[PDB]
């Protein structure tokens, strides 16, 4: 488990229907929401990777060893019954392990993609923002809509706001 | 002045199991276990034979119910629940092994034995138990040999089938077990009866077991069947005294096919690789909980109604 | 001024295996392989029958060891090592298959064949090999037929049992094989002996055969036991010249039960769902290493002494 | 692997029998120790879930196909020995893998819950503290016993001490 | 002034499968499925017997091809593709179970029955079908009993084998099924023929049966072979008046050994624990795709060419 | 998944051949590449641990005659059972490799992040991250100062005051 999902992030955003992970922004002009494409796709791709493995179908051909419509000899009949039940107990066990293991990792992987997105933003902002502990960065200059798009588009130059941000941080 | 990171949530989550938590809510999930099949037999792409009320054993010996299934070619052979193998009472020794060979087969050919019988023999016997087209008849591939001349000893007789082919041939014969000593003497004479069957790989002897007293007790007239495989180039010989029900043809099983026991109706529009008593299974899922008895290429049966595989993150609503 | 973060540790750690490490030390762990079992058959909540020295086959033909076990109901049937099937020495065709059918049953009901024999037959043959109460006796469910007048030919005889019940019946009989030409003459006459048996689903012929053999329970002569299932509404008939060991009763196997072979005494205050020949296994653990032969609902057998599952973090001591 | 439990934290504390994860503080008025309830319960709840999964196996009823007290036909016996041994090999393998896999996850999970507590404290402290390489936070204002408790309590307000803290760090 | 963290990479990586990705490039990887094997039987460290053209059933009755294999000790027994069981044509009841029993054994000892027959019996019958030194012979461990005086009724005869040993013995006998009524009368007479075999634990009886059959090794006649185990301290008695093919020796199967059916040549310099129809498999790998049918201690067989296990980090080469 | 490999680090260095994880540096004197022994050993040792489990290794006998006919019904039971076993092992074999490979890659990624994190807490207030895996150091740091970062002998407080004056002006 990484920190973010069901973690320092309080809850998910139902409103955001264009992606898995996103940005919500607050400035003098108002409030905006956008979804990060690369990080949600990175998560969707891994899931479909799993789904592809599941429906993998290279299969062995089996023929009948018990008759539906007639009696089979008692001793061999009992052996076939024991064998089939043993094979079934194994597959049932594997199907449960498979999904339990898979689900654990899918939940955790999604958490990691969120943390990675958060980390990527933290490093961009550098000395111009501080984190509030809830997934928000407090920016110590003014960030208009274009500046916000700057952060989501991964083109924010911190040394362009650094001076201002440093003395707003310190005073 | 703030920029906040977060993730999506949904109003209605789906519950899945993990290593650490049963009942874990996640944004989405899909079923890994197929619980629905198709209640038809899907035969598209398959050259198949529906035996209808013909049992596979009946194909070899020519029961009237099997007249249209004496020969064939097929990928797929379908057996139905109350199919008829016999018109005359009796049974086949080693029946399940034989039925499996037919149901593993890709078709059948019939080859005439060429058996010929002396003046003393009547080979044209029929019974009212095997009705064909409203007349007394007999199994098509066999002949009921009796003394042409009632009460008089059936002559000592020899017949040989030679397999001149390059593949093994399956030969079947019958043994008549008479209802009473009175019936046995008429058909075959007072002599002791012996039936000897010898090939290079096989040997056996049979004596009819004469029954007794009423026709309603358990010891009454029956024909019981036996079979063996005759190798290429090998001859099989019958030395017999009366009581042999002799093959006028033997059988050649060709290639391979998939045998299905089911009572679902045939759908030629639909395609499938997995079958069970109650139809087909067309799924991409690795598992199923329809039936533990399936044939062909099949998802593995599991004793669970549902195993949900998360396809989303933890669902955390506000 | 300072604040520090840390985790607990213990003086004594436990070693567990991981994907990347044979020897990994964790704070705590527990067994996942059960190594301990109960030395009793825990039978509380089960309608159970302990056969003692009664062998399951013995129940059907009524060997004296089995007199307490000729009829009954049970969901669990316990077979023991010293178990006796035969008092008059003999063997049974497909004996394991018959024993398995009995050991799967939920009980046995007994039903008269209703067979009666005329003045020529003494049907109360008894022997020292089958003591019942200080006195010579025979199988309870069978009757040893011999000529009332010694040396006289056993009469030609027909007996028919009809299953008028709505479920299948299991009927058994024996073929006597005397140990001398003299013994055979006394019992059945100098005539040729033939015994033939038949229903809609069985026909066979048997011939008593004389032969010198070691004594078992004082006897050089043997009995060969045979059995078949007589379906509802069917009739089974015996035609015999002498040498038939006829059934006085037939068996109905009822419902279903769990068969156990074990050394362990019963404890009826004890509850269990898994059994082996040492007793019972009661455990929440998924695996066990007590035995690869188990019956009932059990953990899977594994070839490991121990498998430790970590229940804590890496242990790093000061 | 997360960086902590066998990593930048030097070792565990045998002294903390109070919980799996905890705080140790040194301040003007002596030193103290307290276990964090949320984090330890997070790890323990996960462990018990694994244990529940392990024992939560409902079962197929098997009957005997090998006579304990009488001989079995040789060829069928050999088929049975082969099958049963094949099934045992599978179960032994599955049992070995489940426990190795499950132990690897358990360890890395507990390490995760540790890192998450540490990160939670760090964000909470904001600019009033700094990290030494080990698990400690060196706090740059006088921190009261009630103040230390405020950090564990998750109640601590960074802004209240920021000026003093920022000054001490720079000077 | 700065310092950078980085990982290595290689120019040519290998692709491996993962849960998320079927085409994941990693710095290095290694095989999990053994694919090659050895086209010889690696018999180093094994005290073995190569039966050659001797079939294992032939060891018990003493067919000529098995003359050098009538007794032995082995931990490994090797059977070859067209090995000979019968000189005088016939078959054995429950033959595959008997073959598996011999092929599990660690050796065979032979014990004489000590059977002796009266003057009206000729026990030395021989045939063109069984040959030694290019001349007529018979199974080494059996005796063909016929009336010394041709066409005469074979005398009623009793023979008993007594197992005075501490281990069970395997006894085999034959029942002769003549080609014709005339042949049967000459050998045994016109009387009805009966053979009964009885021990404390076994009972059976046989009737020789006359029938026309194809020639096998020149004979239309057949011998059906039968067997049973005789327990320690038990006796087995044969009662016969013609058609018995009587045992002159019984077999004791000793210990335990591994049985191999293969046509691969023995290689005495290499050792192995896993075998199949073609040679042997020596690998540390846990899976093999060589063959579904193997014996000994083997990697499990899988329906895959290759499964590569990542032995490196993810590979991210320079653009 | 951890941030570093195929993450905020753009790529690996083919040039580094004495380790999996390493340092690259630039200063007044020049540039250098040094691999890190500990991070590299920890990853490799975990990999050899998997390999040990892998090669850890029941005696079986024949139930299927190579050279003689086998009774048909028992033959079909034997084929069904053997094919059922082979499907299980084939599936197990695929699950093992996939899951183990997923873990191997992420553990490798893990060790890299752990190296990165150790350096960060080490440099403390003297340096700041560029988001591509580098630490811009705001003081004059010669090759010995660099070896001090790799050794774990670096005392941040020695260059702190100077570094902070540079980070604030
Ligand atoms: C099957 O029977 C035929 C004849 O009944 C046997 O074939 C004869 O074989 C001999 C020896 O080669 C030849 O000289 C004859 O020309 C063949 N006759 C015919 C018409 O085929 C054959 O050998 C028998 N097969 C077996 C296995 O006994
Ligand atoms: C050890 O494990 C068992 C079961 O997981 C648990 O009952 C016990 O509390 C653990 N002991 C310790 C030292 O925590
Ligand atoms: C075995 O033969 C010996 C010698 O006749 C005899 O003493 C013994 O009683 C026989 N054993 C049995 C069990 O019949
Ligand atoms: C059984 O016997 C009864 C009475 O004779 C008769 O009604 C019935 O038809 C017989 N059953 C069969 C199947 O022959
Ligand atoms: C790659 O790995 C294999 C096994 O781990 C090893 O034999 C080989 O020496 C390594 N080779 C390289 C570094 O390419």
């Amino acid at each position: 488990l990484f920190g973010a999902i069901a973690g320092f992030l309080e809850n998910g955003w139902e409103g955001m229907v264009d992606g898995w992970y996103g940005f919500r922004h607050q400035n003098a002009q108002g409030t905006g929401q956008a979804a990060d494409y690369k990080s949600t796709q990175a998560a969707i791709d891994q899931i479909t990777g799993k789904l592809n493995r599941l429906v993998e179908k290279t299969n062995t051909e089996f023929e009948s060893i018990e008759s539906e419509f007639s009696e089979i000899e008692h001793q061999i009949g009992n052996v076939i019954n024991w064998t089939k039940d043993s094979i079934t107990d194994i597959w049932t066990y594997q199907a449960e392990l498979l999904v339990a293991m898979e689900n654990q990792h899918t939940i955790d992987m999604a958490d990691s993609e969120m943390l990675n997105l958060y980390e990527r933003v933290r490093k961009q902002l550098r000395q111009n923002a501080e984190e509030d502990g809830k997934g928000c960065f407090e920016i110590y200059h003014a960030c208009d809509d274009s500046c916000m798009e700057s952060i989501r588009n991964n083109t924010y130059d911190h040394s362009q706001y650094r001076e201002e941000a440093l003395l707003n941080r310190l005073n | 002045d703030k920029i906040c990171l977060g993730h999506h949530a949904v109003a209605n989550g789906t519950i899945v199991k993990t290593l650490t938590n049963e009942q874990e809510e996640v944004t989405n999930a899909t079923e890994t276990v197929e619980s629905t099949g198709i209640n038809r037999l899907c035969m598209k792409g398959r050259k198949h034979k529906d035996l209808g009320n013909c049992h596979p054993i009946g194909m070899l010996i020519g029961t009237p119910a099997c007249d249209l299934h004496l020969t064939g070619m097929w990928d797929t052979l379908i057996e139905r629940e109350n199919a008829i193998a016999y018109c005359y009472p009796g049974a086949t020794v080693n029946v399940e092994a034989l039925r499996q060979k037919i149901m593993e087969s890709g078709g059948i050919n019939k080859i005439s034995t060429g058996f010929t019988y002396g003046s003393s023999i009547n080979s044209a016997g029929t019974t009212r138990a095997c009705m064909r087209n409203g007349g007394n008849s007999f199994y098509a591939e066999l002949k009921w040999l009796v003394s042409k001349s009632a009460g008089q000893n059936f002559p000592q007789t020899t017949n040989t089938y030679r397999n001149t082919d390059t593949a093994e041939h399956l030969i079947m014969w019958g043994i008549h077990h008479p209802s009473s000593t009175q019936e046995k003497n008429t058909l075959y004479g007072t002599q002791s009866l012996s039936i000897s069957v010898g090939s290079s790989t096989y040997r056996n002897n049979f004596v009819p077991v004469v029954g007794a007293r009423p026709q309603v007790n358990g010891l009454s007239s029956r024909i019981d069947f036996h079979w063996t495989l005759v190798q290429p180039g090998d001859n099989i010989t019958f030395s017999h005294n009366g009581g042999l029900i002799a093959p006028s043809r033997v059988s050649k099983l060709i290639g391979r096919g998939l045998g299905i026991q089911s009572d679902a109706p045939i759908d030629n529009n639909c395609e499938s690789k997995c079958f069970w008593r109650g139809g087909s299974i067309n799924t991409r899922l690795p598992f199923q909980n329809l039936s533990p008895r399936t044939v062909g290429q099949c998802p593995k049966y599991v004793n669970r109604r549902s195993l949900m595989l998360a396809t989303g993150m933890r669902n955390v609503p506000e």
